[PDB]
C-alpha cells in the first residue's frame, strides 16, 4: 500500500447539490483511492456507495466535562458552620455580659 | 528542624547546669526548651500531614 | 443479522439495520425490553 | 445525560456541523428531546465550531461547559494533558469505524 | 454467511452482588473522626497538661 492523506480534509459527505461526494467517500466511489483506513463513521448514506467492513472500534456519544479535584479547606474552615456576622457579634455580645 | 535545634539547646542547658550548680535558673530554661521543642513538633506533624493531604 | 452467502436479501437487510440506528428503534427497543419491563427500579 | 438534562448550572454544547447534533435534533427520547429545545434556542450558543474549540471552552469554563463528542475523541483528550478533562456516564448512541 | 451491520455491541463484562450495606465495626465509633485527628488529639492532650 501507499499512504495518501485525504486533500480536502473533510472526512466523508454529500454536498446534496451537486451530488458529488467530496472526502475519502468520494476519493473511493470515483475511482481515486482503493482502500480507506480511517475513522470513517458507517452510515447508511455512505452503505449505499461503498460496502464498509466490520467495526474495528465501537464508540458513542459520550459527555465531558473539566476535571475535578480536591476544595482544599481553608484552614480556617470550621468557623464555617457560622456566618462572619455572628462570630463578631458573639464577641461583642461576651465583652457585654461580662 | 526546630525542635531538633530546641532539644539540643536544652541539652546544653542541661550540661551547663551540672558545672554551675550556683545558677538555679539554667534548669528552667532547660525545661521550656523540651517543652517549646516538643510544641514544635506537632505543628510539624499537622504542617507534614496537612500539605502532603492537598 | 446473518443470511446465506450469495442471498439477495443481504443487502436490503444491512440497510435496514442501519437506518434503525440512526433514527433511534435500536435504542429504544432495548430500553423497552431491559428497563421499561425491569423489576427493580 | 438525565442528571444534565434537569440542571440548568453547567451548560451543554454539540458542535454546529456534524452528526452530535443531528443525533439530538431527531431524537424521539424525551430525556433528549429537551435537552435539544433547550440547546437550539439557548443563549450564547453552546454550539462550537471547532473540536479543540469545544476543548477549550471546557477546560476555560471553571466546570459550566460539559462537552458532547466521541468516545474515542473524549479518551484520547482525557489521557492528554493539560489532564483537566474526563469522561463521565456511558455512550448515549452505539456507532463504529469501519 | 455474511453477517450484517451490528445492531447491538457489547462486551465481556464483571458481575456481582450488590453491597448489602455493611457489617459494624468493633472500634467503629471511631469513624467521623480520622486517624490523624484522633493522633493528633492525643498530643494535644499531652501538650496542654
Ligand atoms: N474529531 S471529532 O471532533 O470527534 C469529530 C467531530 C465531528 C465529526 C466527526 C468527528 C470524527 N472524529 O472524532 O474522528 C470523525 C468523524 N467521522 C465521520 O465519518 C464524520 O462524518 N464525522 C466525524
Amino acid at each position: 500500500y501507499k499512504i495518501a492523506i485525504v486533500p480536502d480534509g473533510k472526512y466523508g459527505a454529500r454536498d446534496a447539490d451537486t451530488k458529488i461526494w467530496n472526502g475519502m467517500v468520494g476519493e473511493l466511489v470515483y475511482g481515486k483511492a482503493e482502500i480507506a483506513i480511517a475513522p470513517l463513521t458507517i452510515t447508511l448514506v455512505r452503505e449505499e456507495v461503498i460496502d464498509f467492513s466490520k467495526p474495528f472500534m465501537s464508540l458513542g456519544i459520550s459527555i465531558m466535562i473539566k476535571k475535578p479535584q480536591k476544595s482544599k479547606p481553608g484552614v480556617f474552615s470550621f468557623l464555617d458552620p457560622l456566618a462572619y456576622e455572628i462570630w463578631m457579634c458573639i464577641v461583642f455580645a461576651y465583652i457585654g455580659v461580662s | 528542624i526546630l525542635s531538633v535545634i530546641l532539644l539540643f539547646m536544652g541539652g546544653l542547658c542541661i550540661a551547663a547546669s551540672e558545672f554551675y550548680k550556683t545558677r538555679h535558673n539554667i534548669i528552667l530554661s532547660a525545661g521550656i526548651f523540651f517543652v517549646s521543642a516538643g510544641l514544635s513538633n506537632i505543628i510539624g506533624i499537622i504542617v507534614y500531614i496537612s500539605a502532603n493531604a492537598g | 443479522v446473518a443470511t446465506p452467502k450469495g442471498s439477495s436479501l443481504r443487502t436490503p437487510v444491512n440497510l435496514a439495520v442501519l437506518k434503525l440506528s440512526e433514527a433511534g428503534v435500536l435504542d429504544k427497543l432495548k430500553n423497552k425490553w431491559w428497563y421499561d419491563k425491569g423489576e427493580c427500579g | 445525560a438525565e442528571d444534565l438534562a434537569k440542571q440548568t448550572e453547567i451548560a451543554y454544547g454539540t458542535l454546529d456541523s456534524g452528526s452530535t447534533k443531528e443525533f439530538f435534533r431527531r431524537s424521539k427520547i424525551a430525556v433528549y428531546e429537551k435537552m435539544w429545545t433547550y440547546m437550539r434556542s439557548a443563549e450564547p450558543s453552546v454550539f462550537t465550531r471547532t473540536t479543540a474549540e469545544g476543548v477549550a471552552r471546557v477546560r476555560k469554563s471553571k466546570g459550566k461547559f460539559a462537552f458532547l463528542l466521541e468516545s474515542t475523541m473524549n479518551e484520547y483528550i482525557e489521557q492528554r494533558k493539560p489532564c483537566d478533562t474526563m469522561k463521565v456516564g456511558g455512550n448515549l448512541d452505539s456507532k463504529g469505524y469501519g
